[PDB]
RNA sequence: CAGAUACCGUCGUAGUUCCGACCAUAAACGAUGCCGACCGGCGAUGCGGCGGCGUUAUUCCCAUGACCCGCCGGGCAGCUUCCGGGAAACCAAAGUCUUUGGGUUCCGGGGGGAGUAUGGUUGCAAAGCUGAAACUUAAAGGAAUUUGGCGAAGGGCACCACC
RNA sequence: AGGUCUCGUAGACCGUGCACCAUGAGCACGAAUCCU
């Protein structure tokens, strides 16, 4: 069939990693920037590099791609990890606390919390799936 | 040959030579 | 010709600021370049190969043939040390035996048989090394005796520095790759004994790597 | 970027046996093996036998 | 590690711990975390004691800021959920992060470009992450492991007992320990409330995502 | 050597157990050795439903199903594709082969 | 390690496990030496000296050092005694 | 050794001299079968009259004529 | 059935010695094995043992510490002299520097050292290192 | 089928079934004697006992049966393990064994001849128990890994294979 | 008052053993270390 070799894989990968303003989603275009930017001793390994180039775009402007790394992509998602939120969702207005739990927390260092409510158990216990 | 076969033939021997050792008389 | 470190370790050896591999045992630090041990001990570190069995794994067509070489090293006064290399040739073979022998060398200590006066000359107690089948036993001497055992332990002995023993092998012996690692685990566990001469609680100092650091960031990554 | 000899003859023995001796880069096929590496066969005359050489 | 009157909980430690779910643990006990649990509640819950655990972490805590070289300590994660905190981590405290495929041998392999010489390593889950605590097990290298109530106690040396299965309770104890390294080693005010944004360890999943960014800018 | 922990069977205080016959052959082989298969066939299988459904008396009749226990010997079980054989680290398994419908 | 005139005559005192008090060898990489800082009385911060504790490989391999380091850590001061 | 007693020394010793009876070295020199069946009567050399002189062959590896004599 | 007291207290001392504890529990008592720790503890290789004391047979538990090799016993007891003992600390002990044999005296329980300078020996019980 | 007194199919005698009298043999095998102590974890299972939220034998109470959660003791077994052992397969015993000794019975010294000959003994008989030697041989064996061939299995390929 | 309530239709386990198939005398195998 038609199944690319590693050159092709990895000549495409780095030059789509070293080269994204440049190169586009027309065959021709990269094509010729493949001619100019890189050193192809051939025209066919030229045409399967060119091609599988524009096969990645066309994967990468759908979505992220785990074999490479460009910088467009990148710290978008320093960005999406780099967050804050108005309200730091751990100092809510009331915590529920079971029983047990309370007694514990009643031996450890306090007797009586502003911030904490007792609830009630379960009539019955049935916690794991039947196994045997 | 197995060990059963063998063990059966070697009793057959035996009955035949107790045989003609009690006719041997 | 030139020393390259690739681990810290080398460094702090090639850059002068460790005074033994004494205090490298004793911390038990992992060896893992081969010509530490050739800047530590120069001329003094002897290697006799011991023995070269070929092995054979068939295929397709005929019985593809390597050949496997022991040897041992160590200085005669202290260290000893045991490789083993299989690849197709035959110096290859004993090059990369050396480079394992020197990489894994264990320290000895020796103690005395009654009497403790002048140096030691014997295993200081009844010392047991175990590998496959071969059981070396390992028992101390009075001085003047001499190393009695096989050929092979009595040259691995007189290579470990230890002077007189009294040995008594068990087993298939006769295979030189299970009795020379069985001598060898009966030489390395003579440290891992405890005794009531070394009783006290011990002080523990501090390891090269947090006292040598300054160094390690000044000088590389 | 590359080497292998090979010498091929009677070596220490009556029947006959060859060592190849080879280390890095060493293609064979294709077109680039005719303008890459040099190949010369050369014969040594023994006093036991002719020995080959096949060198690249 | 608790034995003075400065380095204990007085209220929003406990508040933290509670709103995050770190008390509860699994359904599965294992036989070296006997000392951790207090009480057995209903539907098959251990809990865990708080202040072992808060023992436990300023233990870690002191034996992080007892070596000086702060890039010596390595954090290893392979789950996608402590990927952002351990890099959290290792951006406030110094630390090398390994975020993700932890390739085998870089603890042994002095060839391999990703060859690392720790002194100390902190981990994440043991069951999870076996396969740094033999590399670990290799070499004279003590690790750190943040234990469940039912992880394989194994080859591990200050083993704090939390919750590793939740998001928020990963992320709240990494920052704890973060605060608590940064407070032993001087860089951080005591008195003044270090408590900024503890939601920088909090790892979320990517349609949490598209909702946040439907419902913001 | 030993191949299995058991002995390719499920006797382990007994000695003794009741021999039963292979369902192709004619063989007698123990109760709890022989391997078995409880399988429930339909009467109609996959064509012919809609053909009694479609000409029949009763509207909304259910089909009755066919109920049957299969003793096989080991070499007929493995004859008749039943089982195969597994490699060294894959015959300590024990659980029954997954299921898609 | 001594004689009749009680010089020293041993290559090196071997480090002792401070867990079992079992002789940690020269080529047990699994053995560990734990260092565990302290803490100023009233300030909280890092005084500058060390706590050392060495572990072998034995206690490590059975998976029971945390146990010991607690224990070690308790006896030395470190960890409050009611824990 | 299994019975290990203070006073149990007649039946170690009546085990070992039936397992030293139960041998084939041992047993083969206290026995007088064997010296009776052996030509030799226990003597290290023989004298004796040539009969008449015969060829044997080798056996499967080697071919060869080994000359003998009957004696 | 129980047969002999003292191997069983030596064998789980033993094994509760190689296994890395610190404390055992030896489920019978009596004077032999009480003389023959006492021994051990006064040479300097075990700790303080505790008699719990019951009204049937007393439970004996000693804090161990890491100083110990091996605890054997010899049986049957068998009897030595002052021209026997050589023999059997030469194929018995380690070295000539250190390792005891416990033995029964008619001065009392006591090593071998002291059966020496005390000029008398006896049953042998046992030995340690 | 070359032969088929074998594999296959149709008949079929002693036997297969019960009573009464006999022989004491099996791969009668966990191919692992019996008693006793110690040395890891886990979830289940059969029996007996103890404790506890709850559901049910229809709505309240008690004991009981049936479930749920734990604990104890004995038993058939399972999963994992750098405890430890072994030549290895493997074994929580086949571990606590050159750092060699808890008590005790039976039993083997390379393979064949050979469970043979003779003697004794047991049985109506078939046969059981005890049990050699002459002679002959340098091997016969146990555990595991790659090319070996399967009228072994699971996937692919070839007009020097087929349709 | 509205008129086929909704989401995709592996909607493959009809078949079980399968005729005859024996034998290859072997000559023919070597077992590895250091570089000025
Ligand atoms: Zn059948």
């Amino acid at each position: 069939g038609r199944v690319r070799t590693k050159t092709v894989k990895k000549a495409a990968r780095v030059i789509i990693e070293k080269y994204y303003t440049r190169l586009g989603n027309d065959f021709h275009t990269n094509k010729r920037v493949c001619e100019e930017i890189a050193i192809i001793p051939s025209k066919k390994l030229r045409n399967k590099i060119a091609g599988y180039v524009t096969h990645l775009m066309k994967r990468i402007q759908r979505g992220p791609v785990r074999g490479i790394s460009i910088k467009l992509q990148e710290e978008e998602r320093e960005r999406r990890d780099n967050y804050v939120p108005e309200v730091s969702a751990l100092d809510q207005e009331i915590i529920e606390v079971d029983p047990d739990t309370k007694e514990m927390l009643k031996l450890l260092d306090f007797g009586s919390l502003s911030n904490l409510q007792v609830t009630q158990p379960t009539v019955g216990m049935n916690f794991k799936t039947p196994r045997g | 040959m197995r060990a059963k076969w063998r063990k059966k033939r070697m009793r057959r021997l035996k009955r035949k030579r107790r045989k003609m050792r009690q006719r041997s008389k | 010709k030139e020393w390259l470190p690739v681990t810290k370790l080398g460094r702090l050896v090639k850059d002068m600021k460790i005074k033994s591999l004494e205090e490298i045992y004793l911390f038990s630090l992992p060896i893992k370049e081969s010509e530490i041990i050739d800047f530590f001990l120069g001329a003094s570190l002897k290697d006799e190969v011991l023995k070269i069995m070929p092995v054979q794994k068939q295929t397709r067509a005929g019985q593809r043939t390597r050949f496997k070489a022991f040897v041992a090293i160590g200085d005669y006064n202290g260290h000893v040390g045991l490789g083993v290399k299989c690849s197709k040739e035959v110096a290859t073979a004993i090059r990369g035996a050396i480079i394992l022998a020197k990489l894994s060398i264990v320290p000895v200590r020796r103690g005395y048989w009654g009497n403790k006066i002048g140096k030691p000359h014997t295993v200081p107690c009844k010392v047991t090394g175990r590998c496959g089948s071969v059981l070396v036993r390992l028992i101390p001497a009075p001085r003047g005796t001499g190393i009695v055992s096989a050929p092979v332990p009595k040259k691995l002995l007189m290579m470990a520095g230890i002077d007189d023993c009294y040995t008594s092998a068990r087993g298939c012996t006769a295979t030189l790759g299970n009795f020379a690692k069985a001598t060898f685990d009966a030489i390395s566990k003579t440290y891992s004994y405890l005794t009531p001469d070394l009783w006290k609680e011990t002080v523990f100092t501090k390891s090269p790597y947090q006292e040598f650091t300054d160094h390690l960031v000044k000088t590389h990554t | 970027k590359g080497c292998e000899v090979v010498v091929s003859g009677k070596l220490r023995g009556q029947r006959a046996k060859s060592m190849k001796f080879v280390d890095g880069l060493m293609i064979h096929s294709g077109d680039p093996v005719n303008y890459y590496v040099d190949t010369a066969v050369r014969h040594v005359l023994l006093r036991q036998g002719v020995l080959g050489i096949k060198v690249k | 590690s608790g034995a003075l009157d400065v380095l204990q909980m007085k209220e929003e430690d406990v508040l933290k711990f509670l709103a995050a779910g770190t008390h509860l643990g699994g359904t599965n006990l294992d036989f070296q975390m006997e000392q951790y649990i207090y009480k057995r509640k209903s539907d098959g819950i251990y809990i865990i004691n708080l202040k072992r655990t808060w023992e436990k972490l300023l233990l870690a805590a002191r034996a992080i800021v007892a070596i000086e070289n702060p890039a010596d300590v390595s954090v290893i994660s392979s789950r996608n959920t402590g990927q952002r905190a351990v890099l959290k981590f290792a951006a406030a405290t110094g630390a090398t992060p390994i975020a993700g495929r932890f390739t085998p041998g870089t603890f042994t392999n002095q060839i391999q470009t990703a060859f690392r010489e720790p002194r100390l390593l902190v981990v994440t889950d043991p069951r999870a992450d076996h396969q740094p605590l033999t590399e670990a097990s290799y070499v004279n290298l003590p690790t750190i492991a943040l234990c469940n109530t039912d992880s394989p106690l194994r080859y591990v040396d200050i083993a704090i007992p939390c919750n590793n299965k939740g998001a928020h309770s990963v992320g709240l104890m990494w920052w704890m320990l973060a605060r608590e390294v940064l407070r032993m080693r001087g860089t951080i005010s005591r008195e003044h409330p270090w408590e900024v944004m503890p939601d920088l360890y909090f790892y979320r999943d990517p349609e949490e995502i598209e909702k946040e960014e439907q419902a913001a800018a | 050597t030993k191949k299995r922990r058991n002995n390719g069977r499920a006797k382990k205080g007994r000695g003794h157990v009741q021999p039963i016959r292979c369902t192709n052959c004619a063989r007698c082989v123990p109760k709890d050795k022989a391997i078995k298969k409880f399988v429930i066939r339909n009467i109609v299988e996959a064509a012919a439903v809609r053909d009694i459904s479609e000409a029949s008396v009763f509207d909304a009749y259910v089909l009755p199903k066919l109920y049957v226990k299969l003793h096989y010997c080991v070499s007929c079980a493995i004859h008749s594709k039943v089982v195969r054989n597994r490699s060294r680290e894959a015959r300590k398994d024990r659980t029954p082969p997954p299921r898609f419908r | 390690m001594q004689n009749d005139a009680g010089e020293f005559v041993d290559l090196y005192v071997p480090r002792k496990c401070s867990a079992s008090n079992r002789i940690i060898g020269a080529k047990d990489h699994a053995s560990i030496q734990m260092n565990v800082a302290e803490v100023d009385k009233v300030t909280g911060r890092f005084n500058g000296q060390f706590k050392t504790y060495a572990i072998c490989g034995a206690i490590r391999r059975m998976g029971e050092s945390d146990d010991s380091i607690l224990r070690l850590a308790k006896a030395d001061g470190i960890v409050s005694k009611n824990f | 050794g299994k019975c290990r007693g203070l006073r149990t020394a007649r039946k170690l010793r009546s085990h070992r001299r039936d397992q030293k009876w139960h041998d084939k070295q041992y047993k083969k020199a206290h026995l007088g079968t064997a010296l009776k069946a052996n030509p030799f009567g226990g003597a290290s050399h023989a004298k004796g009259i040539v009969l008449e002189k015969v060829g044997v062959e080798a056996k499967q590896p080697n071919s060869a004529i080994r000359k003998c004599v009957r004696v | 059935v129980r047969m002999n007291v003292l191997a069983d207290a030596l064998k789980s001392i033993n094994n509760a010695e190689k296994r890395g504890k610190r404390q055992v529990l030896i489920r019978p008592c009596s004077k032999v094995i009480v003389r023959f720790l006492t021994v051990m503890m006064k040479h300097g290789y075990i700790g303080e043992f505790e008699i719990i004391d019951d009204h049937r047979a007393g439970k004996i538990v000693v804090n161990l510490t890491g100083r110990l090799n091996k605890c054997g016993v010899i049986s049957p007891r068998f009897d030595v002299q002052l021209k026997d003992l050589e023999k059997w600390q030469n194929n018995l002990l380690p070295s000539r520097q250190f390792g005891f044999i416990v033995l029964t005296t008619s001065a009392g329980i006591m090593d071998h050292e002291e059966a020496r300078r005390k000029h008398t020996g006896g049953k042998i019980l046992g030995f340690f290192f």
